[PDB]
RNA sequence: UAAAGUUGCUGCAGUUAAAAAGCUCGUAGUUGGAUCUUGGGAGCGGCCGUCCCCUGCUCGGCGCCGGCCCGAAGCGUUUACUUUGAAAAAAUUAGAGUGUUCAAAGCAGGCCGCCUGGAUACCGCAGCUAGGAAUAAUGGAAUAGGACCGCGGUUCUAUUUUGUUG
RNA sequence: GGCGGCGACGACCCAUUCGAACGUCUGCCCUAUCAACUUUCGAUGGUAGUCGCCGUGCCUACCAUGGUGACCACGGGUGACGGGGAAUCAGGGUUCGAUUCCGGAGAGGGAGCCUGAGAAACGGCUACCACAUCCAAGGAAGGCAGCAGGCGCGCAAAUU
RNA sequence: AAACUGCGAAUGGCUCAUUAAAUCAGUUAUGGUUCCUUUGGUCGCUCGACUUGGAUAACUGUGGUAAUUCU
């Protein structure tokens, strides 16, 4: 600290209180802007309906076409590019199918190659995309 | 709540009942009566937890409705009747008589008294009142409105009533050097001679009490009861004698008694 | 001099219309070793909310403060300064609670800055719960 | 209904309160009695604790006290003259505590004329024609006429009451709450009180 | 408002660094030597010691 | 949540990495120089260490020929600070005891009817209480309406007192 | 014919118990892109009433011009019921506490009242607003934020 | 059995919408109040019929409405 007075408790406290809004992590989690703006509306997961399948160009140096899905959510109706994770799993997704979407890892931030893609696809039509990939469950048809 | 509460939660029950955690959601809520909710011990808890004559609270209903239990000279048939300090429980068909005296810990203990001792009990007075035609009135710690008492009896004196008639026989006056059972706070169950009164206009008067091993301690005058003139008590005392051996000395005596016995 | 209200002002206890051939004044000791002043006994004022010559009993808390305003009639605003301990920043902060307190007109000579003792009682008004018991005059101010 | 609540209204600071609970029962107002002068109509009201409370709505008599020589009698209330609280509770003749009412004098005049045996009121010139209290002024024994004489020595009444007893109507101060207890009891104004309230009735008059 | 306990504690603590070669060495030594079945079994004996040890150090701050 | 001494009271930074107002004044806020009790009397242990002491004015008991020695209630700067005491629901946490077969738990149990347990600690601040008086605030007597002295007077007044009744 | 034991029930009032209510001191998160607010539809006082179980601008009438504020009033926000507590934690702290104990509040939204010691009760009543059920079309009945259970909502939660 | 009378139905349970000196916590007060119940008092304290009055419910019996814990 800088004021070491014995009666400086409101100066020391009110200063910290004021300067704590220059912390980015705090301001995010203590304003209503980051939460009202969040597509998931402050949830871990969210279900939405697949409307088209998109091929996103990898940022650069590594140049592949990442098979994401444009998803309209149920709760808000907001539109989301959600990455289909594992190898050749865009075959398991058709149009107008409910997908459970999760975050990618970096808490509302683009992860590696994929630009402007913050989310991944977990389940397709109440069947886990791992079980489809491994072939432990088959798609309900 | 928008009226009086009729249940007591097992957890919210006072600690000095020593009710377990796991048997029931509810504790026996003491019926209204002479003693306070958190200063009494219901008949049910005396009859099935302390003495274990019952197993359940339906057994205690069967015991008490045979009219075999007689608290301070009159038969009650309420399982949640508040039996409190200095009360005499006479279980007559067993031929037994119990006084509710505080052990060295804050609980009431199983203190067996002789049928002669069980005929009188000692009562701290709460206030002196002058009734509707110059009639002097006492009010004891167990709500006995005793009218035409001895004029020397003042508040914080104790009076020896005979159960059968409900009339005063003797009385200890609140003076220094008199024995004192502490009936409230951290010192609940201590016995010692009153060595000092410390007056506080408005606030609560505190009373220093020397013990039978020179262990002097203070107490709020509200939480004090005189049990004999000088050094001789007017009741029989439980083992420990309200002297309060420390936890180091308790460990020593418990360990000495276990190892020596076998 | 007095009795400027539409109703008649008098002490309720003392009776002043006994047949003849100076009115007697009710007072009391307040308790807690606080001396009833001379101006309460010898004076001619009439205040139902005086703790010496009124229908109010001092019980519970005795506090003090510094008289800061005297613009309300028969009542004053005192100011209680204290130090609240924030334990994070192992320090105090200066904090104050100003309370409206009734000022008995037996205390004729009271100036702002005088350290007044006050006694808890029944609520006299919406915001008043305290009567003045004694006034100790400010540091110096003998003139 | 009409509430007696401390929460509906601003703080010291002038900050409005948000109410946290709806109107409780015990936070109760009942409409004002506004009791009048007429044939005795008192309505019992149940209050908190199953206790009773008597709303007088009309009330024409009261147990008033003449405190000088400590006598009190049931006397007819005839007119409300002055109310210190509201000036418009005189026109609408509403009995409340600390009202200034005219009452009958004849119970006190009867007591005085029977206890002191001296003609009080009674405008000078006239006589008593029934000859009842004319005989109650005279015809005593030896030692009891001496008792009335020893009493008569210090039997002076004030010229203010002498005037009011002459008109047949005393000024009384209501001490009971007729809204609450259902009674219109009080005391008779004397000395500084009477001089004060006669000055206030005179100032209101013009 | 049920008449149950809910009171329960963990008996182990997972270590901060999950892949310390020297820790994996010494704990598998303890398991093989005293014939245990998992690392939780060493971690709980370590936690019983740390409780005893924490209690003992708390007493050493107090005067004789 | 820790890691984050990357919100910094402990405890961070601000020449050049992000950062000292263009400069000065200034009211709250915050922080404020030094200075006002010290040397001893007495004893124990082997010159040193712990211990006892540096205010007065109704009723009593170690008593003595109205006083002295002693105790009790009261009066005796204000706090802050510290130390003690009173008081503060349980459950939770710490923790005592106790082989639920171990353990988490539980509050039980243990002896060839009896013997026991159901402890104890902690419970920030604020309020109550009694030591201490360094440290920090604060007070006085400076046109002397200053003390402590005994005196001269005045006004109101418990009533102890004139065999009882003015 | 007179006189009597042991109870049950009821009862004015007092005390006691169970409380409840209104007050005392102290303590709460973010916000100044909220700095002045409160006040003749009470704001702070005084006097006298009304009402109330009582104390009090609680409410009248009449006076007074007060009351609160950079020591952060007033206004706004809260994914705010509060506390005991919980998670992490060397020492400090940070975060959480809808949740079994205590206290508070509400029964779809406001409002009003009956009875009673205790209610502004909703497994009481009366309206209005909202939604909705039987109907022979005249009417009648409703309140699962009780236990199950259904729909909806959802990432998210069990047996009519 | 039913019905009248008395008592209970104001506790318990559920939820967290409201609520930021409010609620709540420690702390006091009630000498400023109310209190069924319980406990103990009081219950020939007043100076003036060896048991009174007539309703109503269950019951019995006629019914009405599509319908109600309607009457």
């Amino acid at each position: 600290g800088k004021c070491r007075g014995l009666r400086t408790a409101r100066k020391l406290r009110s200063h910290r209180r004021d300067q704590k809004w220059h912390d980015k992590q705090y301001k995010k989690a203590h304003l209503g802007t980051a939460l009202k703006a969040n597509p998931f509306g402050g949830a871990s997961h969210a279900k939405g309906i697949v409307l088209e399948k998109v091929g996103v160009e990898a940022k650069q140096p590594n140049s592949a076409i990442r098979k994401c899905v444009r998803v309209q959510l149920i709760k808000n109706g907001k539109k989301i590019t959600a990455f289909v994770p594992n190898d050749g799993c865009l075959n398991f997704i058709e149009e107008n199918d409910e997908v459970l979407v999760a975050g990618f890892g970096r808490k509302g931030h683009a992860v590696g190659d994929i630009p402007g893609v913050r989310f991944k696809v977990v389940k397709v039509a109440n069947v886990s995309l791992l079980a489809l990939y491994k072939g432990k469950k088959e798609r309900p048809r | 709540a928008r009226g009086p509460k009729k249940h007591l939660k097992r957890v919210a029950a006072p600690k000095h009942w020593m009710l377990d955690k796991l048997t029931s959601v509810f504790a026996p809520r003491p019926s209204t009566g002479p003693h306070k909710l958190r200063e009494c011990l219901p008949l049910i808890i005396f009859l099935r937890n302390k003495l274990k004559y019952a197993l359940t609270g339906d057994e205690v209903k069967k015991i008490c409705m045979q009219r075999f239990i007689k608290i301070d000279g009159k038969v009650r048939a309420d399982i949640t009747y508040p039996a409190g300090f200095m009360d005499v429980i006479s279980i007559d068909k067993t031929g037994e008589n119990f006084r509710l005296i505080y052990d060295t810990k804050g609980r009431f203990a199983v203190h067996r008294i002789t049928p002669e001792e069980a005929k009188y009990k000692l009562c701290k007075v709460r206030k002196i009142f002058v009734g509707t035609k110059g009639i002097p009135h006492l009010v004891t710690h167990d709500a006995r409105t005793i009218r035409y008492p001895d004029p020397l009896i003042k508040m914080n004196d104790t009076i020896q009533i005979d159960l059968e008639t409900g009339k005063i026989t003797d009385f200890i006056k609140f003076d220094t050097g008199n024995l004192c059972m502490v009936t409230g706070g951290a010192n609940l169950g201590r016995i010692g001679v009153i060595t000092n009164r410390e007056r506080h206009p408005g606030s609560f008067d505190v009373v220093h009490v020397k013990d039978a091993n020179g262990n002097s301690f203070a107490t709020r005058l509200s939480n004090i009861f005189v049990i004999g003139k000088g050094n001789k008590p007017w009741i029989s005392l439980p083992r420990g004698k309200g002297i309060r051996l420390t936890i180091a000395e308790e460990r020593d005596k418990r360990l000495a008694a276990k190892q020596s016995s076998g | 001099d007095i009795q400027t209200e539409r109703a008649y002002q008098k002490q309720p206890t003392i009776f002043q219309n006994k047949k003849r051939v100076k009115l007697p004044r009710y007072y009391k000791n307040i308790g807690l070793g606080f001396k009833t002043p001379k101006e309460a006994i010898e004076g001619t004022y009439i205040d139902k909310k005086c703790p010496f010559t009124g229908n109010v009993s001092i019980r519970g808390r005795i506090l003090s403060g510094v008289v800061t305003k005297m613009k309300m009639q028969r009542t004053i605003v005192i100011r209680r300064d204290y130090l609240h301990y924030i334990r994070k920043y192992n320090r105090f902060e200066k904090r104050h609670k100003n309370m409206s307190v009734h000022l008995s007109p037996c205390f004729r000579d009271v100036q702002i800055g005088d350290i007044v003792t006050v006694g808890e009682c029944r609520p006299l008004s919406k915001t008043v719960r305290f009567n003045v018991l004694k006034v100790t005059k400010a540091a110096g101010t003998k003139k | 209904g009409i509430s007696r609540d401390n929460w509906h209204k601003r703080r010291k600071t002038g900050g409005k309160r948000k109410p946290y609970h709806k109107k409780r029962k015990y936070e109760l107002g009942r409409p004002a009695a506004n009791t009048k002068i007429g044939p005795r109509r008192i309505h019992t009201v149940r209050v908190r604790g199953g206790n009773k409370k008597y709303r007088a709505l009309r009330l024409d008599v009261g147990n008033f006290s003449w405190g000088s020589e400590c006598c009190t009698r049931k006397t007819r209330i005839i007119d409300v003259v002055y109310n210190a609280s509201n000036n418009e509770l005189v026109r609408t003749k509403t009995l409340v505590k600390n009202c200034i009412v005219l009452i009958d004098s004849t119970p006190y005049r009867q007591w005085y004329e029977s206890h002191y045996a001296l003609p009080l009121g009674r405008k000078k010139g006239a006589k008593l024609t029934p000859e009842e209290e004319e005989i109650l002024n005279k015809k005593r024994s030896k030692k009891i006429q001496k008792k009335y004489d020893e009493r008569k020595k210090n039997a002076k009444i004030s010229s203010l009451l002498e005037e009011q007893f002459q008109q047949g109507k005393l000024l009384a101060c209501i001490a009971s709450r007729p809204g609450q207890c259902g009674r219109a009891d009080g005391y008779v104004l004397e000395g500084k009180e009477l001089e004060f309230y006669l000055r206030k009735i005179k100032a209101r008059k013009g | 408002p049920v008449a149950r306990s809910w009171v329960c504690r963990k008996t182990y603590v997972t270590p901060r660094r999950p892949f310390e070669k020297s820790r994996l060495d010494q704990e598998l030594k303890l398991i093989g030597e005293y014939g245990l079945r998992n690392k939780r079994e060493v971690w709980r004996v370590k936690f019983t010691l740390a409780k005893i040890r924490k209690a003992a150090r708390e007493l050493l701050t107090l005067d004789e």
